[PDB]
């Protein structure tokens, strides 16, 4: 799934208009099994580095 | 265990085009596969050097005869070797590495005709 | 443009944490308890707040059930409680913060360790908390070479408790509320250095966050008999009554303690297996109902849309058929017990994509454990031949083990055309007789065709014009090789 | 003068016409997200005029579309130097006044924003112009539609509502009811 | 989503009225079937931008007067910011410069913008 | 303790479901 | 479907969310037992002899 | 808060990357250009026009570490001083005139200045404030700056026309605790009490520190020598009302004589800690009471732990007498040194949302002062030539009443937000004075 | 970008078999048709008809971390074999 999510005030939410942070500059659509999802949540109550970023497929 | 472990340990290996291994952070693990450059996918008889000879034994291009004593035409034959793979070079260095082992063995069957 | 590149863990962020928020205590019961009925409620449990039931307004997400992505909201309790992992940090390194001075930690010196630790990865902090491990408050206040000793601060290890005496050291213990500090100090203090991302401040058990309903599922049982979940961090919510308000703070932790802290199948089948050899090398078989088994995407080409609708109109029991095919207009129609259907506008009803059954390859993988070799499972044909078996040419037994005691085997399927034309032309021919692990081929005759053969071979055989009969299973035989 | 704008966005080049003509194709792709409503500051639903250069046109690692981007010049309708037009009175309402240039929809118009005396009749939702001149009470009864010759200074994309104010009250001209 | 570069043209005024008459009759060739339940509103906008622009007299004529007000005020210390104005509205009269609209007066000393407003009187309404 | 974890080589990458990059996946025309 | 306290009133017994007991291959059984062994507390069991002669095929 | 509180005030003072390197420095602690460049990622310009605003301001103190290249760090609590400029210049306007206020303005503002520098700055500056003329001259400004310098206020900064000079903190808190300490004898005691105190701490100021937990004693032999002039109190009425403060329970100056002539020492630590009870008294009267006021002044000689007592001073039902004692004990108004701590952190907090309200209040509502200014630009050109009342009725069409009373109520909140800033800043000294002594 | 002298006068089975699956898809979505455009017409064999291409004008690009942009058409070098 081309879930929306970032680390920049954007989290598991829309892709156009994200009522957690529509900041629309933040625009993701990232490939991601449920299973990553789930360890995102899991480790929210026992807490650790959440580290999330992007880079270009391009050049 | 060990099965799975080395898996789980060694999938980083890759074999960009520059003849070397590079690594996570692309640091050169080798320069060439063992000067050779080969790896086992293409083993052919013995390597290729005794097996084709019967695969050219096959196919019978009958017009010659013994009158000059070949040898020398042997030798001759080897001059076009020379020329005919000096043309080699591409992504190389598999080549010339065995290039004069090549005519070291035509030499060794010229010497035994 | 761009998917996950660079990804790690998630966490609570704060804002989209608590814009989302609906009710933290709503009263002392949930689940539409004084109701005496269950409609919707209450607010938390409900509306979403992480989507774990049929349908409700999915928050930033929608709609059910998945891509409701986890929904958050502040569900705070305010309950007090520390940090029980630093507060084993502080019992272990032994007031590393050296408090209550908190001064600088190196004092020139000797800017050598400095330029050395701002010019080096990682992972390595630790040092200056391993040097200050012992004289950390057990030293000269303001001096050279550290700055602590300040102010005869040691912990005691007396379990989760965190007794700072001002300590002598060995000389100055206690036994019942006295000769205490407070976490609170070491948050002020805060108030290995790198609040960038290493920051024990905010990690403080007093704006305590829950992850969404979506780790939890509930078996509502449609009947109103257990509903169940896991665990989970928001169940403190029937503290209420202690909710109103250094021992206390230890039975406070030790509260927390107990609700706080401590590619695998798509498409596939197994039957069992018996081959033939009239299969061709390169090709295999199947059992017929694995066709019985879809949701294919095949989508559909120009030049392909009559010969899909030819299997289109067969439906739910036909072999060469379609079912469940994927619409254009995203809502998948079903050719089964409900089908009643294939009018099929020849051009458009399913312009996007289609789904019909193993014709042709079409590949199939074949599983096997354990998988010894990369071969053990290969890129092959297919097309079809009933009598559920796993049948394939029997020349290539060895790196399947495909053992004949009648154990069962496992086939996948592949619903994915992109490297699947990659997968049969590079793993289907090259990967079968020549492995880089021996240079040994792995197919050859099993058994008897090497007796059968040699038996041919032996001197004494011989033969009759009459037996061209078995010649012409070989060369005069089937599919692909009627020549002379 | 109207302002060409540069423009980085994904381009899904679908495969239909992978080989057939491709810089109208590209335009219109182009124009394809470029919507009205909600795109982006300031962008609303406009096309370009030249070419700067087109970068990597790649497919997918293996999946159906295109992975083109833009560079190009967008035409956007940015408030300028309070450029003189006509503005026609859009709507009316007890809060303000709308109105209509040319660059956006809703021009919000506050009361005193009108002719000074000129209020807002509640009483019958019509911005009567007390046109308070030569000593007269000239009420210039003119509803929705009045003439005046607006010149804008704003333009807006995030709030819940495109809304613009017209700065109206020319010292040097005044008369509203014209200018 | 991103862009780079908010601000980049400094061109003919009349000539991008064409040009936007242009696009209008461009984005209308696209009513063919194939193109049609995709992107439509690109005709709206155009048909809207072009009515506003019929509301304004900077009609009838060529982009010549955007290069007659620019040598005029340009090389007379005039800001780019007057003359905009000036083209926006396109004067229909002369004196309407000067006191029908303002800050187009004293730049030039009320001396050579008298020819701006001889070629105002030839060619505008 | 805000310590890193060393799960970040290529194995988690099939549980975390990204194209692999090295050699030809690494396209950048 | 009774909430056991003081719950909702009117769910005596028209609140069934009916809950079949249907599964089976693919392939004909044949009912030829049925039991209501009943203990000492009416939990009544259905022990049922479903019968499936599948006799050899190529892979047994 | 502490760093929170430090960033809104170095937001207030100077701008945007001087803030962001202090709070990075007193998070980081000793960090040279090069690691504050890369940790910050900001260019090394800025960087060191930043650490050098900071130095010039004596925010950030550097010393040459071992291998030749300077580092930097930040202290909270200096940082925290940036809360203290507009009360260090208003008791710089108390205790000396406004050519001072300029001096400890300049030092604090303009920072590192020489002698020449200030004196000359200050003195050119001052003209215009004055009538037209007055001729004021740059000796009467030295003067003034050695005077400052002998009641140890401004100090020469020492070397690591010259040269630059500095305001010496020490002395402004020192300053601070004697006003203080004589305005709690005052409204503790009669003016007669804050007045002999205020005659035993005279001779007390470059000897003594801003954390000194007593003071020399002051034989009355002396103070007799020293009679105030404002209280002409003869050595018997000194010796009896200091000697009836030493058997005082207030003890805000006591005997420590036999023999004598009189060994009257002032209690620094007892009174410090009655003003910390009467600060809690005050903020516990403000929110959760005065009845909770006096429960404290009943518990004052009571508990905490057991619990077996506190009903007494109660005097209502034991149900609700054990409420407050759990909200005693949870709100941690007892540890001493604990709860003085998290007291200081919520006037910080405090303050640290007074600044941020005082920030809404003049940030806010931005799209005003361009209009405030172009309105009092036209209003200028109006008053002196062309001063038609048409003008005037179109601003006032244009200033609606609406607009001028929102502006007079944004100021009344600055204001208010202002006072209550510099009342928990008051609050926030003690505290930290406290903090500072309190260490042992 | 000639920096095309590193690679043996034959791309390599991996890229060519992953050229074919893009080629697959591309074939596969509504039309790039080739040479013959349907002239093998079979049902649904997605892959098995442009493997039989055998000229592909298409370009590939192969690198190295470490390096510049490897260039290839596929016209320009020989074949599987």
């Amino acid at each position: 799934f081309e879930v929306d999510v970032c680390g920049q005030c954007g989290l598991l939410g829309y892709s156009g208009w994200c009522h957690y942070c529509k900041s629309s500059c933040h625009v993701s659509s990232l490939r991601i099994p449920y299973a990553c999802k789930l360890l995102f949540q899991e480790l929210q109550s026992m807490n650790i580095i959440p580290r999330l970023k992007l880079s270009k497929y391009n050049e | 265990y060990m099965q799975r472990r080395l898996v789980k340990s060694l999938e980083d290996l890759c074999s960009q085009y520059d003849l070397t291994v590079r690594s996570s952070t692309g640091d050169i693990i080798q320069f060439i596969y063992g000067g050779d450059g080969l790896d086992p996918a293409a083993m052919e008889g013995k390597l290729e050097f005794k097996r084709v000879l019967d695969n050219i034994k096959a196919v019978f291009p009958c017009p010659s005869e013994p009158a000059l004593s070949k040898n020398e035409l042997i030798l001759t034959t080897e001059s076009i070797m020379k020329k005919s793979e000096f043309l080699c070079c591409q992504d190389s260095f598999l080549q010339e590495i065995k290039k004069f082992i090549k005519g070291v063995s035509e030499k060794i069957k010229k010497t035994r005709d | 443009a761009k998917k996950i590149s660079h990804i790690c863990f998630g966490m609570k962020s704060p804002e989209e944490m608590r814009q989302q928020a609906h009710i933290q205590v709503v009263s002392k019961n949930l689940y539409s308890q004084d109701n005496q009925h269950a409609p919707l409620l209450y607010g938390v449990l409900d509306h979403r707040m992480g989507t774990s039931e049929k349908d409700r307004p999915c928050e930033t997400c929608g709609k059910n059930l998945a891509d409701c992505l986890g929904h958050y909201g502040y569900i705070d309790l305010e309950l007090p409680c520390f940090h029980v992992g630093y507060f084993r940090a502080v019992i272990g390194i032994l007031q590393m913060i050296c408090k209550t001075c908190c001064h600088i930690m190196l004092s020139q010196e000797e800017k050598k360790q400095f330029l050395d630790y701002l010019k080096r990865p990682g992972l390595t902090y630790l040092q200056k908390r391993g040097l200050k491990k012992k004289i950390s408050d057990k030293c000269r206040k303001k001096n050279i070479c550290h700055h602590c000793g300040a102010f005869n601060g040691t912990v005691k290890k007396c379990g989760l408790l965190k007794i700072i005496h001002e300590k002598y050291k060995t000389n100055k213990k206690v036994v019942r509320a006295q000769e205490n500090l407070n976490p609170l100090v070491v948050l002020n203090l805060f108030k290995l250095m790198n609040p960038e991302a290493g920051k024990p401040s905010d990690l403080i058990l007093t704006r305590l966050l829950v992850p969404p309903l979506c780790i939890r599922p509930s078996v509502v049982s449609d009947l109103k008999s257990g509903t169940n979940e896991d665990d989970l961090t928001m169940k403190l919510t029937e503290i209420i009554f202690l909710n109103d308000v250094m021992e206390d703070w230890d039975f406070l932790q030790l509260q927390c303690a107990l609700y706080i802290n401590s590619k695998r199948v798509d498409f596939s089948g197994r039957t069992v297996i018996s081959p033939d050899p009239n299969l061709r090398i390169d090709e295999v078989a199947v059992p017929v109902h694995v066709a019985k088994i879809l949701t294919f995407p095949e989508k559909v080409n120009k030049a392909n849309i009559n010969f899909l609708r030819k299997l289109v109109q067969n439906g739910p029991e036909v072999h060469p058929g379609a079912n469940f095919i994927q619409q254009r207009h995203t809502q998948m129609k079903r050719f089964l017990k409900y089908g009643n259907r294939e009018k099929m506008a020849q051009e458009l009803k399913y312009g996007d994509i289609v789904e019909r059954h193993l014709i042709d390859g079409d590949v199939v993988l074949f599983n096997r454990q354990p998988s010894l070799h990369k071969l053990s499972i290969m890129a092959h044909l297919a097309r079809v031949k009933p009598h559920r078996t796993f049948r394939f040419n029997e020349c290539v037994c060895t790196p399947y083990n495909a053992d004949f005691d009648g154990d069962e085997m496992n086939l996948h399927l592949p619903q994915t055309e992109e490297a699947k034309a990659e997968a049969l032309v590079l793993m289907g021919t090259k990967a079968n007789l020549v492995t880089p692990r021996n240079g040994e081929p792995l197919i050859a005759a099993i058994q008897d065709f090497l007796t059968g053969a040699y038996l041919l071979t032996l001197k004494d055989t011989f033969f009759d014009r009459a037996k061209a009969c078995q010649i012409i299973a070989s060369i005069l035989v089937g599919k692909d090789e009627k020549i002379k | 003068m109207f302002v060409l704008v540069e423009m980085v966005d994904t381009v899904r080049i679908p495969p239909w016409q992978f080989e057939r003509k491709l810089n109208d194709s590209i335009a219109e792709e182009l124009n394809k997200k470029l919507a009205n409503k909600v795109v982006y500051n300031v962008g609303l639903c406009i096309c370009l005029f030249d070419i700067t250069k087109l970068e990597d046109a790649y497919v997918f690692p293996g999946d159906g579309a295109s992975h083109t981007k833009v560079h190009f010049r967008c035409v956007v309708f940015h408030p300028f130097l309070d450029e003189i037009l006509i503005g026609k009175i859009k709507g009316c309402s007890p809060e303000g006044v709308h109105v209509s240039l040319g660059f956006f929809d809703d021009i919000l118009i506050p009361p005193e924003s009108l002719q000074q005396p000129a209020k807002f009749d509640e009483a019958e939702q019509v911005w009567v112009w007390e046109y308070e001149t030569e000593e007269g009470a000239h009420d210039l009864y003119m509803d929705t539609g009045e003439e005046i010759r607006f010149r804008v200074v704003d333009e807006s994309f995030v709030d819940t509502s495109y809304t613009l104010v017209g700065s109206i009250s020319e010292p040097g001209l005044g008369l509203l009811s014209w200018w | 989503m991103e862009v780079k570069d908010a601000n980049s043209a400094l061109l003919s005024n009349y000539e991008v009225f064409q040009l936007l008459t242009d696009l209008k009759e461009q984005r209308k060739e696209s009513g063919k079937n194939k193109h049609s339940s995709g992107q439509q509103n690109l005709n709206t906008i155009t048909y809207e931008t072009l009515k506003y622009i019929s509301k304004t007299p900077c009609r009838h004529q060529s982009p010549e007067i955007v290069r007659e007000f620019l040598t005029a005020l340009k090389s007379h210390k005039l800001t780019k910011a007057e003359k905009l104005q000036l083209l926006n509205h396109r004067p229909v009269t002369a004196v309407e410069i000067q006191l029908m609209v303002e800050e187009s007066e004293e730049r030039l000393t009320e001396e050579q913008i008298e020819a701006l407003l001889h070629t105002v009187t030839s060619i505008l309404p | 303790f805000g310590q890193k974890d060393s799960v970040c080589g290529v194995s988690e990458c099939i549980i975390m479901g990204i194209p692999m990059n090295i050699g030809t996946g690494l396209f950048k025309l | 479907t009774q909430i056991p306290l003081e719950g909702s009133n009117v769910p005596q017994q028209p609140q069934y969310k009916d809950v079949p007991i249907t599964y089976k291959g693919a392939t004909d059984s044949y009912i030829e037992k049925v039991m209501i062994s009943s203990n000492a507390e009416d939990a009544f069991l259905i022990k049922m002899l479903l019968r499936q002669t599948r006799r050899p095929e190529i892979g047994d | 808060a502490e760093i929170k509180l430090c960033s809104l005030l170095l937001q207030e003072h100077f701008g945007e990357i001087v803030e962001k390197i202090g709070v990075h420095l007193i998070r980081t602690g000793s960090q040279p250009l090069r690691v504050i460049a890369h940790d910050t990622g900001t260019s090394l310009d800025q960087v060191k026009k930043a650490l050098c605003v900071l130095v010039q301001h004596n925010l950030v103190s550097y010393q040459v570490h071992k291998r030749g290249v300077v580092e930097y760090e930040a202290q909270c609590s200096r940082v925290l001083r940036m809360l203290r400029y507009p009360r260090y210049i208003y008791t710089t306007k108390t205790l000396y005139s406004d050519t001072g206020e300029l001096i400890v303005e300049e030092l604090l503002l303009n920072g590192k200045l020489t002698m020449s520098a200030v004196v000359k700055k200050v003195a050119d500056r001052l003209t215009e404030t004055m009538e037209d003329g007055k001729t004021m001259d740059y000796a009467e400004v030295s003067n003034t700056f050695v005077r400052l310098a002998d009641t140890h206020f401004v100090q020469r900064c020492p070397s690591v026309d010259g040269i630059y000079w500095q305001a010496n903190l020490d002395r402004f808190h020192q300053h601070f605790r004697d006003q203080a300490i004589v305005s709690a004898v005052a409204n503790r005691m009669d003016q007669t009490s804050s007045e002999i105190v205020r005659t035993m701490l005279r001779m007390s100021e470059i000897t003594t520190s801003s954390s000194a937990p007593f003071t020399q004693p002051l034989s009355s032999n002396e103070i007799f020598r020293s009679l105030p002039v404002g209280y002409n109190i003869s050595k018997q009425v000194l010796d009896q009302y200091l000697t009836l403060l030493a058997d005082d329970p207030l003890e805000f100056v006591g005997k420590s004589g036999d023999s004598g002539g009189g060994m009257y020492v002032i209690n620094l630590h007892k009174a410090l800690a009655s003003l910390a009870t009467a600060t809690l008294e005050s903020v516990v009267q403000e929110r959760f009471g005065s009845r909770c006021a006096r429960i404290f002044r009943l518990v004052l000689q009571k508990k905490h732990i057991e619990q077996k007592q506190v009903e007494d001073f109660a005097m209502i039902p034991a149900k609700e007498a054990k409420d407050m004692l759990y909200k005693m004990l949870s709100e941690n108004f007892v540890n001493i040194l604990s709860a003085a701590r998290m007291l200081l952190h919520r006037c910080y907090k405090s303050i640290a949302n007074l600044i941020e309200r005082r920030q809404f209040e003049t940030k806010e509502n931005k799209r005003l002062l361009e209009k405030s200014q172009r309105v009092e630009a036209i209003i200028a050109s109006m008053q002196a030539t062309g001063a038609e009342e048409a003008q005037l009725q179109e601003i006032e069409e244009m200033i609606t009443a609406p607009e001028r009373q929102q502006l007079e109520t944004l100021k009344r909140n600055v204001n208010k937000l202002d006072a209550s800033e510099i009342q928990v800043d008051e609050t926030i000294f003690l505290l930290e004075s406290y903090i500072e002594c309190t260490m042992k | 970008a000639n920096q095309k002298r590193i690679t043996t006068p034959y791309m390599t089975k991996y890229e060519r078999a992953r050229v074919l699956g893009t080629r697959a898809l591309q074939i596969a979505m509504c039309a790039p048709v080739m040479v013959e455009l349907e002239g093998e017409t079979d049902p649904l064999l997605i892959a098995m008809k442009e493997l039989k291409a055998r000229k592909i004008p298409i370009i590939i690009r192969r690198y190295l971390p470490d390096g510049s942009y490897e260039d290839w058409g596929v016209d320009e070098l020989i074949i599987t074999d």
